[PDB]
């Protein structure tokens, strides 16, 4: 008895997605989903406000699924905004409704598929730990989410038995004007193999320009950036280094019919558990008109439900904020030529490497356990890594 | 000896104290806590920081 | 060429005048002016800001405090479309921070700076009176942990550090506990970044806690001092009150003529192109946009009605003076103004909490000690 | 007396458009002294580059 607007903007598979609907079983939370799917192509502010508000009389339609394909994040930002007055959950899924915001409303329910600036950064460690990394010489700028980036690398390493060393936590302003020497500078102090990028894809390009003038962007080295520096990851500005990793979400295996399967689950799952908890059905005036006196019927009871979801054995549970606790997280690295190739998947803390030693003087050497010449033994269950006075040594 | 050796210090530094004994009884190693995995002081070491 | 850079004000007798500060700025290549009322409800707010972009073909959108005193749900259905296709909007009488950043509010300038840069008067406030050990009471909120986060960045500068940034949800009316915890500390100087309601609940329990006593400071804001705060503020309050941050009148001449001359530099430049002319024709970002709030964000006012008007990296009005209050008798008297990068106090003396005439320390070393040891045989 | 001879280094200037080659070869540079030896005008180019 409950209906969710699946919105899909731009051209997208609805027919694949609309298979999915039927296939939906949830007979055990004895909810029916039903699905007010709609197609439209102009993902302008007024289309979406105005098609969300002409569901939201029609139906009384109780959550609202959004899906897009379009690179801007203002879509993402009026999704909040609606969800903030219409108390009605929204789910980004895809497209710019999937693009982060650190900050949003109060009383918004709006939940996003995507990691957070923090899971990243501890993503960027555990690739760090799995070919014994342990130089950081972050770089940031003045991105309003540069804070949360290094303060995650800084609370992992001091909390951390395995020995981490930063070496610096070199930040530039982009923001001078004819400043290009003060910025370069303040790179010329950079001694590391490893760099931790957190920039604008824009402002990457002006750090790897000025870099490049440098010259030492790199050789032996390996810069380590977010989904937000790799961004589209069919276009590259021909400055990106070649070996640049980035830890971007999963958008190969998790196709948009998977989402949207999900995406409906969650509303459902959760809006069940309400209505036998607390015997209390979600039905507020979905009308526009007069919203400051429609905020007497608080919905909140379902934001606590809405986080913690589980389905098929998977936790689909949102944080606070909105994003989610489990993402299914792909590391992407450049190719010989400008493309990007999936390395290794992270999942629960675990990272699925397909690379067994990093490529990139370097030798293999071979080694047999015997007398004091060579002792192998197994990874330090306290630090979590090679041992002091050890080095590691792998086997088939 | 400690408690003869901090009369002096209170008495020349005009400081009052109330001297009680460490709960865990150990003297301070860094280790983590299987609970939360955040590395913690145990012992003296706790109680002062 | 005609340049729309209508605005949406609330308060219909301000309209009028608007439209009445952009016939005296072509003046000093044509302007107009389609000045909207603020609609009260959320959703129609956006809806009606689009829809007026169809006909008014706007470059920038001044929007301004309207009688609701929300103050956080009205400037941000305009920032939100408008963000879309890169308009900038100005925020001529919003004084939230969370408009102060690149990743939400995309495109948003201010006329007046947020509530977080009073830390920055703190900070000379502080060492005007040598002041080092301090105690934070802001709150969970963006606008608490804003105002915290760039109180410890100047404090970093200094290589100083505060004694506790106790913290308290918003909206609380249990807070005896954490006031407890900062009674216990060694310093004596409170710095309380709360709103206009939760500033009561703070003040309630330190009057109750022998908190405004003599030997204490308290250091705070615009927020804290006004409407059902100043009813229970305690005597000598060192509060802070911006010149003419509810004067929308000042402000709209500053908006006007600002964009003004960004305006005819927007105009003496290549691929200039025309405002959207729709709400749903298009959908892309205009191109115009970024150009237009980069030269803007650079285009500062020789002077105005406030003061010299410049922008800071992210939109927020850069060099506003701050006078700071004392409450004396219950009366809020000026004791000094900001000058922007320093301060200066007046002539007139200041009466400190508990009715103290000269300046308490504001830190008190705790004589009595704990001690902790561990039984060892000889020792 | 114990010399530490990291490397010699040995730049081209006929190349056309061979800012990128003179830049490559001073890039392997990490000493603290540098005897160089060029033409004073060939020495702003590579403090150039070095810049």
């Amino acid at each position: 008895s409950i209906g969710i607007a699946v919105i899909l903007v731009g051209t997208s598979d609805e027919v694949a997605i609309k298979d999915a609907h039927e296939k939906d079983d949830f007979h055990h939370l004895s909810v029916v989903p039903r699905v007010e799917l709609v197609a439209m192509n102009e993902t302008d502010p007024k289309s979406i406000i105005t098609r969300i508000c002409d569901l939201m009389s029609d139906r009384k339609i109780q959550g609202v699924v959004f899906a897009d394909d379009t690179d801007q994040e203002a879509i993402a930002q009026i999704l909040d905004f609606i969800s903030a007055q219409t108390l009605t959950p929204i789910l980004g899924i895809h497209g710019g409704s999937s693009m982060i915001m650190a900050d949003k409303d109060e009383s918004s329910m709006f939940f996003q598929f995507g990691p957070s600036i923090e899971q990243q950064a501890s993503v960027m460690l555990n690739i760090m730990e799995e070919y014994d990394w342990y130089i950081f010489s972050i770089v940031t700028t003045y991105f309003p989410g540069y804070q949360d980036f290094v303060n995650k690398i800084r609370s992992t390493i001091e909390n951390s038995f395995v020995g981490w060393e930063l070496e610096e936590v070199l930040l530039l302003d982009m923001s001078l004007d004819d400043g290009d020497s003060k910025i370069q500078n303040q790179l010329k102090k950079l001694q590391s193999p490893i760099i931790l990028l957190y920039c604008t894809k824009e402002e990457a390009t002006y750090i790897f320009e000025v870099a490049n003038s440098v010259g030492l962007t790199g050789y032996g080295y390996t810069w380590i950036v977010p989904s937000l520096v790799a961004g589209d990851t069919d276009t590259v500005p021909a400055e990106f280094p070649t070996g640049l990793i980035s830890v971007s979400y999963d958008e190969w295996d998790y196709g948009l019919p998977a989402r949207v399967r999900d995406g409906i689950a969650i509303i459902t799952t959760a809006a069940s558990d309400m209505l036998s908890e607390h015997s209390f059905i979600p039905e507020p005036k979905s009308s526009c008109y007069n919203t400051h006196e429609k905020r007497i019927y608080q919905s909140n009871m379902l934001n606590r439900y809405l986080i913690n979801v589980t389905f098929e054995g998977r936790n689909l549970s949102f944080s606070e904020d909105g994003y989610q606790m489990h993402p299914k997280l792909v590391i992407i690295l450049l190719n010989k030529e400008r493309k990007w190739e999936r390395v290794g998947k992270w999942k629960d803390k675990s990272l699925q490497m397909k690379y067994y030693v990093w490529p990139r003087d370097h030798l293999s050497i071979v080694t047999l356990e015997e007398a004091p010449f060579v002792i192998v033994e197994s990874v330090d269950p306290l630090s979590g890594t090679c041992m002091r006075n050890t080095v590691p040594c792998q086997k088939r | 000896f400690c408690i003869d050796l901090l009369i002096k210090l209170a008495r020349t530094m005009n400081f009052t104290y109330e001297v009680h004994l460490v709960a865990d009884g150990k003297f301070g190693t860094q280790e983590r806590v299987n609970n939360s995995n955040k590395k913690e002081w145990n012992g003296m070491m706790g109680e002062l920081l | 060429k005609i340049v729309n850079i209508g605005a949406v004000l609330s308060t219909r007798k301000h309209e009028q005048m608007f439209r009445e500060a952009v016939n005296q700025a072509n003046k000093r290549i044509q302007l107009n002016a389609t000045s909207v009322t603020h609609k009260p409800n959320a959703i129609q707010m956006a809806l009606s800001v689009c829809e007026d972009l169809i006909s008014s073909q706007v470059y920038a959108i001044l929007v301004s405090h309207p009688p609701t005193p929300n103050d956080h749900f009205t400037p941000t259905p305009v920032s939100y479309t408008a963000g879309f296709y890169r308009i900038p909007v100005l925020g001529l009488t919003t004084r939230m921070s969370i408009y102060s950043d690149k990743s939400i509010h995309l495109s948003f300038l201010r006329t007046v700076p947020p509530y977080s840069h009073q830390s920055s008067v703190w900070f000379e406030m502080m060492r005007v009176y040598s002041w080092n050990h301090i105690i934070l009471l802001v709150s969970d909120d963006h606008e608490g942990r804003a105002a915290q986060k760039r109180l410890e960045t100047l404090l970093e500068e200094r290589e100083s550090k505060a004694e506790k940034v106790l913290q308290f949800d918003p909206g609380t009316k249990n807070v005896t506990a954490l006031l407890m915890e900062a009674k216990e500390l060694e310093a004596r100087v409170i710095i309380l970044s709360a709103s206009e309601d939760d500033a009561a609940t703070v003040y309630r329990a330190a009057a109750m806690l022998n908190m405004t006593g003599s030997g204490y400071v308290w250091l705070v804001g615009e927020r804290e001092i006004s409407g059902n705060a100043l009813r229970y503020a305690p005597d000598g309050i060192l509060g802070l009150q911006l010149i003419n941050g509810k004067n929308e009148s000042a402000h709209i001449s500053d908006a006007v003529g600002v964009v003004a001359q960004a305006v005819h530099e927007l105009l003496e430049k290549e691929n200039i192109t025309d405002p959207p002319r729709g709400c749903v024709g298009n959908t892309n970002i205009w191109k115009t946009g970024p150009l237009f709030k980069r030269v803007l964000m650079s285009s500062k006012y020789a002077d105005g009605v406030t003061g010299r008007v410049e922008f800071n990296e992210d939109g927020d009005r850069k060099f506003a003076n701050y006078s700071i209050m004392n409450l004396q008798n219950r009366k809020l008297v000026q004791v000094g103004i900001y000058n922007g990068t320093h301060v200066i106090p007046n002539d007139r003396k200041i009466i400190w909490p508990g009715g103290e005439t000269e300046k308490p320390r504001g830190y008190q070393m705790s004589t009595r000690l704990k001690i902790v040891t561990i039984h060892q045989e000889p020792f």
